[PDB]
């Protein structure tokens, strides 16, 4: 029994605690190679809001500015953050606008079947967003009418429309020829007229798989037009482009 | 098992 | 200041090559003495930031195969090239001057797409620029395959022709001196990447107990190519790549080190951890970072291998501790320019430099100490040199050091360990001699 | 200078080393092996009971042999290593 | 450097000698006294 | 009527620091404690508690001196602690007035006892 | 520009929760052939963690032959501590609009930073209590080993 | 000790000074100078972190060893300290490269219990001044120092009910709660908690 | 709602007490029931701790 104990310990040993969670077997580096272009190509006062499970990580690896981290001392915060990743594109630019944000960082492993990704954690980011806010944010909105929780061609208008869910599944249906793209965590698949455009965000790096996706908050109009309206001017061009008729605006202060 | 959401 | 006028230029011929990531300029000048005086120096005029942007700068004659002396001194700037014997008050000279510098044109659309092609924009003076009077001239541009003019001159003569990745300018048959007016303004296409290394720490180690030299280079790399506009696309680089677009594109994906034969024990990191795409080939270390270079991005690494000290390290033949080493300064990338070079070597501890010597100028030299792993004592010597405008392979010269390394200091390393572990016992037994009982 | 240096540097015989590379893993395995004993047996001396002027001598002699057989194998183990001297 | 088998075995090797040792001195102190 | 015209002034508003209280009642209180000392040193003389009768003569006399010097040492050490020396100056001092004031006090508490 | 109340810049000590520091800056109008002194009495300054903590109307202080200065007349930081911003966003309707912005960290005291317990009357009775244990501990020390039973 | 970065919660910053356990990395630190300048071992800070858990492994198997002596015997604790050296359940968080607060917690608790013991079927002072100084170490070091917080006390006021009380466990205890409970309050992050 | 969320503040499933140690997890019962049998001050602590 002590010789077995001695092969069993050491093969427990050799197989389940002996990996680190920055660099994937397979190797599978994509979070070191976006936490080095962050380093390197991104100006050195500069403040990348994530999820708190990646905080230390960053302000380790990255050397920027974040918002939270691992050390979760105040939770108001968090759920502020937590509210940006599951919001509308408009109400999270003005609540990370407001914080002076930069950059933002998802996590996706739809491609290579990850499974540790952004979405699997939608779920708590919501709850505890709903828990600060509970008029504003609703967990059952994010099911379907039976209360499955899909990201196909069935998904909730609401999940459809919320921050992390187009920033995750931004261009994925184009990189399979076709337009069928399958979610390898979830087993759906992704059409290209399920993902909606996003207009106050751009995209500035994807890792070699996808796993992590930086995008950037763009600058407000010179002009005072919203973005969402300089989006759709862009994406429109009608010969009969609309009546004379009048607009419904108020009166001038 | 982590400090991470799950 | 202006050097006198003793010379006449009889014909001046000035050729222009971008094909490389730096500009390379040949001129073959004809000169004849017009004072009765001998004179053995001839002038040479370069504008303010030319002058800081030069690299390399040499001349020779026409027929001869060696090399005179051609000093650069330090608001056109000069250079002097000394004649070895003194010529006639009359008679005929002819010189080939060779230059490269460390400047290339910037791309004239900024922003480009990931696929499109890349144009530069460089801007030279267009008549020969000269402290002595010449009476016929040419011009002539080679490297690329198309050339145009921004905003060309109405005058017909202030113009050029093409031939076949050609681009000769107009043979005007007497200029005065100092007729740098008119300024020519032209652009090419390149479409390779232009890698500029901000600096370079190169770090060479040797050791007597092993018999090995270690190389340690650190790089900070940009790309001075077009940014893209748009951002990068992950999606659109896989399509290139999937499509087999092998085509000359103008961002950095593999570099290709080129290292002393017989080297051993690569590695390469960066300021993250430890790079997994490196592939290591007879005399070539192929060496993918982690994510490609486009224009305006940067990128901090660290490379380095083992070799033979035999090979680097020879002995004097008046006694067995005088040693002389011959390093190479450069190994790198092929077409590559560097803006800061600091090298520094490192000789074992008892060692004592009697004689220095670089085969380039350089901005500065230093001797210090610097402790390592068994240092117990003051520790290795190291000596710095400090260079500022290199180019990859025209700065092939290779740095002597001669010192002196008697057999007491290759010994007394061992001793230090073992007075170091004898004091360590000593206090063991002072320890267990003596009682604290109460 | 430049010119005679390099005349000397290209007119001499190369460096060759005091003990080769490929051998020092042996002599540090054996040297270590050497230190442990000797070392080893210094412990029991000072373990003994006898006289105080006695066993100051058998530990200091036999001090300074094992330290500098440790030394040797200590600079023989770490260029063996990959840790040159 | 030393391989990943080659660290295994090395685990092991040091683990098999270790259980044999204490169990020979057990053996030595409980028979003994 | 915002986005337009000019706000009005904002100034911070701060806490308040501790009271402290009177100096002469502090100074009641450490007369209070220098009494009640005194009469604690007064107590251990008139009463035969504190004798001095067992006074070390003779080498152990040096002994005795340099136990002395180590629990006094010590003392002064921990005021100049106490006073703004760093606590690196406070660890070597320590070490050089331990090492061998603690042989001394072994010795002595070997040979008188 | 914004410094220490006495001069010292931020570089030298950086700031602290309640320390005195002092705002300027300098305007200056382009009326098509030369630079002027513009002259107006509702710039505003204001200190932001994301709410305005501090917005103080500046006022004129020393004309330069082309740029007139105003100032906030030293104030004292807030004894909250993190990353404020000072600000100066001249926005008027009519002329260009003007943005000055520094991001800075308010540190908070440090541990050799408060006052000494010497200091404190508060602190005396607790103070002597223990110089008098420790004199007695000595003497007893002392008393110990001197007397034989 | 005064540390205030700004590039942590942004807007709000975080004092790091006072809201963390400086142990481990004083430790890390101080076995970093003294290879520095001691040996002549310039070794990189971070292999010193990396290597840091396989080091205490052993001294967590040594303390294991020398409180299960004090438990039956010496064969028992060889015993004990050849499990707990090649144990799963101790490796999983303290595998090199694992640098978290308990790489050196599970060796300082160790050393503290056998104090401990030493301490309460002795009755020696100078133990529990040990357990005291070790415990010390532990509460700057971790912050689940408050499981012994709780662990011996309870140990002594069961061998009170048992009927087991005499004046070694006075002499052990009340030293070890004295020294202990003054020093504790020393940490800045725990401050006065010990009595609230 | 954040401490529920973390992965390592959740319950233990028993295969769990197997892989991390191998067999001492069925000697552990019976030496603390051998430790009652002879009950020492520090045998106290041990019952206890366990
Ligand atoms: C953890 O993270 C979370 C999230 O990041 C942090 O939570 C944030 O905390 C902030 C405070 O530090 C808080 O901001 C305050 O909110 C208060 C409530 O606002 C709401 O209610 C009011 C109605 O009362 C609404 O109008 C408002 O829109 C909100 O819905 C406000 O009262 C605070 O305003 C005061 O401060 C700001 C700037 O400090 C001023 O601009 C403002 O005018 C107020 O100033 C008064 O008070 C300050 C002292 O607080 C005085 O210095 C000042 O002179 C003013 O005093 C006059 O007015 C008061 C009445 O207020 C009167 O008594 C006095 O006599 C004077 O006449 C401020 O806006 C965030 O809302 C909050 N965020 C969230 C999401 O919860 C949390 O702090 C973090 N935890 C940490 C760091 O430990
Ligand atoms: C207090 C009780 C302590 C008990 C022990 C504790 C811990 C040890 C247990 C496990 C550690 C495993 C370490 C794995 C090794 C990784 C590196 C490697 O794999 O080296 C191997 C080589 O190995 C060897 O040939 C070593 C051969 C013998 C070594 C000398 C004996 C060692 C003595 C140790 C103490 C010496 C001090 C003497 C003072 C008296 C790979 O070399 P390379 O190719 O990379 O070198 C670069 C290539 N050249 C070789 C050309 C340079
Ligand atoms: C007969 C022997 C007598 C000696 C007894 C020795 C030790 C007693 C045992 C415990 C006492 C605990 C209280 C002392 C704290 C001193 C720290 C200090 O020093 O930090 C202080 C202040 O920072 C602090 O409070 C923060 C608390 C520090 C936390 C402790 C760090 C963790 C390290 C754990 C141990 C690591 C082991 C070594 C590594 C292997 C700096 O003081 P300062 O440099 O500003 O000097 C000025 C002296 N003013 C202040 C009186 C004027
Ligand atoms: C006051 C307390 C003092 C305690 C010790 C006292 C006396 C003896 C002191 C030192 C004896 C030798 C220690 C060597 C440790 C550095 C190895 C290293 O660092 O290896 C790491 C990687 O691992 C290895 O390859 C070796 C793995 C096996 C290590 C076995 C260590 C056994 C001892 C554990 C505790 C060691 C002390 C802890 C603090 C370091 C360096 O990897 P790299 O990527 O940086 O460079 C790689 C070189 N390229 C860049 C050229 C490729
Ligand atoms: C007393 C303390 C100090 C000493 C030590 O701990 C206990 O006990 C040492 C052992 O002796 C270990 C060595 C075993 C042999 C093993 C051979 C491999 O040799 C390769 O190279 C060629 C060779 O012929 C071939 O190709 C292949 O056999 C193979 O690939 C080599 O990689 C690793 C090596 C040398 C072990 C390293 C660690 C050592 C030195 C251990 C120390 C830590
Ligand atoms: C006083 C001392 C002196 C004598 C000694 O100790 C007491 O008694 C010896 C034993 O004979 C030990 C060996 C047993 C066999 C075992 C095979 C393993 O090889 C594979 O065995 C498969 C099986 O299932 C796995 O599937 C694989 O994983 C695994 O690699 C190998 O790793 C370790 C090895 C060789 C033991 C090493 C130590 C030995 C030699 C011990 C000596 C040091
Ligand atoms: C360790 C045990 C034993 C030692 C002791 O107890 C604890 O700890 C001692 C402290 O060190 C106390 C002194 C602090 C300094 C303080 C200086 C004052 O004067 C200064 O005041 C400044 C501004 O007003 C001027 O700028 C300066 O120039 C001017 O010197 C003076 O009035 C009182 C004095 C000396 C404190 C007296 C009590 C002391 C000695 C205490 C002892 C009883
Ligand atoms: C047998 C007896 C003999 C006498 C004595 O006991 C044993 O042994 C003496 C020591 O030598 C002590 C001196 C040490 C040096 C110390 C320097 C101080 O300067 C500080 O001044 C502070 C502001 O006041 C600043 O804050 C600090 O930074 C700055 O270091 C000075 O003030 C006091 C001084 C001289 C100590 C006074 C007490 C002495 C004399 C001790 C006696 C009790
Ligand atoms: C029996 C044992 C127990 C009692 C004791 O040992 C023997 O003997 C005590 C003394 O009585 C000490 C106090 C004296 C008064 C002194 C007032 C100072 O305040 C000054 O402050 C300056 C700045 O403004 C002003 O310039 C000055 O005018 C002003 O006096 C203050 O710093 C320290 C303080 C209170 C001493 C504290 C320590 C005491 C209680 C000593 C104990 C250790
Ligand atoms: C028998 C048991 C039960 C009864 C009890 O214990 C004994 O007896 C009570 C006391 O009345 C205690 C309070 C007094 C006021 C004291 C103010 C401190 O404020 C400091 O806070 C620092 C920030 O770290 C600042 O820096 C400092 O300036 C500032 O003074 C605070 O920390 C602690 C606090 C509240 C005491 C502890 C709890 C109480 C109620 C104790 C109970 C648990
Ligand atoms: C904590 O939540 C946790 C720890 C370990 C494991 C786990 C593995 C983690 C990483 C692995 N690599 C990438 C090498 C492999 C793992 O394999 C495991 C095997 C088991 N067995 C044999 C029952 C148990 C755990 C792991 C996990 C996890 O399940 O992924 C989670
Ligand atoms: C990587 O190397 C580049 C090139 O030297 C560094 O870029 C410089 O950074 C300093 C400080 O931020 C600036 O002052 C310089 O202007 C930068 N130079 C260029 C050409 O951009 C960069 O800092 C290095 N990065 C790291 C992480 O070391
Ligand atoms: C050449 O030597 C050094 C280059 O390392 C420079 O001078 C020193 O620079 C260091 C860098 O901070 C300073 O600390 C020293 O004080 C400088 N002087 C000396 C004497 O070391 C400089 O580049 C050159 N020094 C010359 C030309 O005197
Ligand atoms: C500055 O001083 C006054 C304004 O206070 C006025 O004369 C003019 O603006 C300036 N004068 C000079 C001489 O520059
Ligand atoms: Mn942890």
């Amino acid at each position: 029994y002590l010789y077995l104990f001695v092969f069993h310990s050491t093969w427990v040993t050799r197989t389940a605690y002996s990996s680190p969670s920055v660099v994937l077997p397979s190797l599978i580096d994509d979070f070191r190679e976006a936490y080095y272009w962050l380093r390197m190509n991104s100006d050195e006062d500069s403040k990348v809001a994530a999820w708190w499970d990646y905080g230390y990580q960053i302000g380790g690896m990255a050397d920027r500015t974040t918002l939270v981290d691992n050390n979760t001392w105040n939770n108001t915060h968090i759920a502020i953050v937590g509210k940006a990743m599951a919001s509308p594109e408009e109400k999270s630019y003005e609540i990370l606008k407001e914080h002076d944000v930069d950059y933002v960082l998802v996590i996706f492993g739809g491609l290579i079947g990850f499974g540790g990704d952004d979405i699997n954690k939608f779920l708590w980011m919501i709850r505890i967003s709903e828990g600060i806010w509970p008029e504003e944010i609703k967990e059952r909105d994010f099911y379907t009418a039976e209360g499955e929780y899909r990201v196909d061609a069935r998904a909730s208008e609401t999940m459809r429309n919320s921050l992390l869910y187009k920033m995750s599944y931004k261009d994925f249906p184009q990189l399979f020829n076709g337009g069928q793209a399958t979610d390898r965590v979830r087993q759906q698949m992704i059409t290209p007229l399920d993902v909606p455009p996003l207009d106050y965000f751009d995209e500035v790096f994807t890792s070699e798989n996808w796993m992590v996706r930086i995008y950037q908050l763009k600058k407000d109009d010179a002009q005072g037009r919203t973005l969402r309206d300089v989006g759709e001017l862009t994406r429109s061009s009608t010969k009969t482009r609309r009546s004379i008729k009048r607009p419904e605006l108020g009166l001038r202060v | 098992y982590a400090n991470a959401t799950s | 200041y202006e050097p006198p006028a003793t010379w006449e230029n009889v014909d001046y011929k000035r050729t222009i090559d971008v094909s490389n990531a730096y500009i390379s300029e040949t001129i073959e000048i004809t000169i004849k003495n017009i004072a009765s005086e001998p004179a053995t120096e001839y002038f040479t005029a370069f504008e303010s930031g030319i002058f800081s942007k030069v690299s390399f700068f040499s001349a020779y004659f026409t027929n001869e195969a060696t090399f005179l002396n051609s000093q650069l001194l330090a608001e056109i700037r000069y250079g002097i090239i000394q004649f070895p014997n003194a010529i006639s008050p009359q008679e005929e000279v002819s010189l080939v001057i060779k230059s490269f510098y460390n400047t290339v044109g910037i791309p004239y659309p900024e922003h480009v797409g990931m696929s499109e092609e890349q144009h530069l924009l460089w801007e030279t003076n267009r008549l020969p620029l000269s402290a002595y009077d010449t009476k016929k001239a040419s011009f002539t541009l080679i490297g690329s395959s198309s050339f145009e003019e921004y905003h060309p001159p109405n005058d017909e003569s202030l113009l050029g022709k093409a031939n076949g990745n050609s681009f000769e300018f107009g043979p005007w048959e007497d200029i005065p001196r100092f007729s740098s007016n008119e300024t020519l303004a032209i652009v090419y296409s390149h479409n390779a990447p232009l890698n500029q290394v901000v600096n370079l720490r190169r770090d060479i180690w040797l050791s007597h107990w092993a018999s090995t030299i270690q190389f340690e280079e650190y790089y900070e790399l940009t790309n001075k190519a077009a940014k893209l506009s748009k951002g990068f696309s992950r999606l659109e680089l896989m399509k290139q790549i999937q499509t087999q677009n092998m085509r000359q594109t103008h961002f950095v994906t593999v570099l290709d080190m080129l290292l002393p034969e017989g080297a051993t024990d690569h590695y390469f990191t960066d300021l993250v951890g430890l790079v997994s795409t490196s592939h290591a080939e007879r005399d070539h270390f192929f060496i993918r970072p982690r994510f490609p270079i486009f224009g305006g991005w940067n990128y901090n690494f660290t490379v380095g291998w083992t070799n033979k000290l035999s090979d680097f390290l020879h002995v004097s033949s008046g006694s067995d501790e005088k040693f002389v080493a011959s390093i190479p300064i450069l190994n790198g990338p092929p077409d590559t320019v560097y803006d800061n070079v600091e090298l520094s070597v490192f000789l074992p501890e008892g060692a004592e430099i009697f004689d220095i010597d670089s085969p380039v100028p350089f901005t500065n030299v230093s001797i210090e100490t610097q402790k390592s792993y068994f240092d117990l004592n003051k520790g290795h010597v190291k000596l710095t040199f400090s260079y500022r405008n290199l180019i990859s392979q025209v700065a092939n010269g290779q740095v002597l050091i001669k010192y002196d390394y008697p057999k007491s200091s290759f010994f007394k390393k061992p001793l230090s360990i073992a007075c170091y572990i004898f004091t360590a016992l000593m206090g063991v037994f002072v320890l267990k001699t003596l009682n604290m009982n109460v | 200078t430049y010119e005679q240096l390099y005349k000397e540097f290209h007119s001499s015989k190369s460096f060759q080393p005091f003990i080769h590379l490929d051998t020092q893993p042996k002599f540090a395995i054996c040297g270590l092996i050497v230190t442990l004993a000797v070392l080893s047996s210094a412990l029991f001396a000072v373990g003994s009971k006898s006289s105080y002027i006695k066993k100051l001598f058998f530990y200091t002699i036999l001090s300074v042999i094992g330290s500098l057989f440790a030394g040797l194998t200590t600079v023989f183990a770490s260029n063996s290593f990959g840790v040159y001297v | 450097m030393i391989s990943d088998e080659q660290l295994n075995s090395l685990a092991i090797t040091f683990g098999i000698v270790m259980m044999t040792l204490i169990v020979i001195y057990h053996a030595v102190d409980s028979t003994m006294s | 009527v915002d986005k337009f015209g000019i706000k009005p002034e904002i100034h911070h508003i701060f806490h308040a620091e501790p009271k402290r209280v009177a100096k002469p009642i502090a100074v009641i209180f450490v007369l209070i404690i220098f009494i009640t000392i005194l009469s604690l040193i007064v107590t251990w003389l008139n009463s035969c508690a504190a004798a001095f009768n067992n006074i070390p003569t003779g080498v152990t006399a040096v002994y005795f001196l340099g136990f002395i010097a180590t629990i006094v040492g010590f003392e002064v050490i921990f005021a100049r602690y106490y006073l703004g020396t760093s606590i690196f100056e406070t660890l070597f001092s320590s070490l050089y007035l331990g090492a061998p004031g603690l042989l001394t006090s072994t010795k002595f508490l070997r040979s008188f006892g | 520009v914004h410094s220490h109340a006495d001069g010292t810049s931020y570089d030298e000590e950086p700031y602290k929760i309640k320390d005195k520091v002092i705002y300027s800056v300098g305007f200056s109008e382009w009326n098509g052939e030369e630079w002027l002194p513009h002259i107006a009495d509702d710039i505003q300054f204001e200190l932001r963690q994301v709410d305005p903590y501090y917005r103080l109307t500046l006022s004129p202080s020393g004309n330069d032959s082309e740029t007139q200065y105003y100032t906030t007349g030293e104030f004292i930081l807030p004894d909250r501590h993190g990353v404020f911003t000072f600000l100066t966003d001249y926005r008027k309707i009519g002329l260009s609009f003007t943005t000055d912005k520094d991001v800075k960290a308010i540190r908070h005291l440090a541990n050799d930073e408060y006052p000494r317990s010497w200091e404190i009357s508060n602190s005396w009775v607790y103070i002597s209590a223990i110089c008098g244990v420790i004199v007695a501990w000595i003497f007893f020390v002392v008393s110990f080993v001197t007397t034989s039973s | 000790l005064n540390w205030f970065d700004d590039r942590t919660w942004y807007p709000l910053g975080r004092v790091t000074g006072g809201t963390l356990y400086p142990g481990l990395m004083t430790t890390s630190a101080f076995i970093w100078h003294a290879l520095r300048n001691w040996l002549g071992l310039p070794i990189d800070i971070r292999n010193v972190c990396v290597l840091f858990a396989p080091l205490f492994s052993g001294v967590t198997a040594w303390a294991t060893y020398e409180f299960t002596k004090e438990i039956k015997d010496a064969s028992a604790g060889l015993l004990a300290a050849g499990f707990i050296a090649i144990v799963p359940g101790y490796i999983s968080r303290s595998v090199a490269g694992s640098y978290d607060n308990e790489a050196i917690a599970i060796t300082l608790l160790m050393v503290t219990f056998m104090f401990w013991i030493k301490a309460q079927k002795t009755g020696s002072i100078m133990h529990a001044t040990c357990a005291a100084l070790f415990y010390f170490y532990m509460v700057s070091a971790w912050g689940g120092y408050v499981f012994i917080t709780n662990l011996i006390p309870l140990h002594v006021f069961l061998l009170i009910l048992m009927g087991r009380y005499s004046s070694k466990l006075y002499s052990a205890y009340t030293t070890w709660y004295a020294i202990g409970t003054v020093a504790s309050m020393q940490i800045p992050f725990v401050g006065f908690l010990p009595i609230r | 709602p954040i401490i529920a969320s973390v992965s390592e503040h959740q319950p233990v499933s028993w295969p769990a007490f197997f892989f991390d140690t191998h067999f001492l997890i069925w000697l552990f019962p019976a030496g603390v029931f051998l430790l009652f049998l002879d009950l020492k001050d520090e045998h106290v602590f041990v019952i206890a701790y366990s």
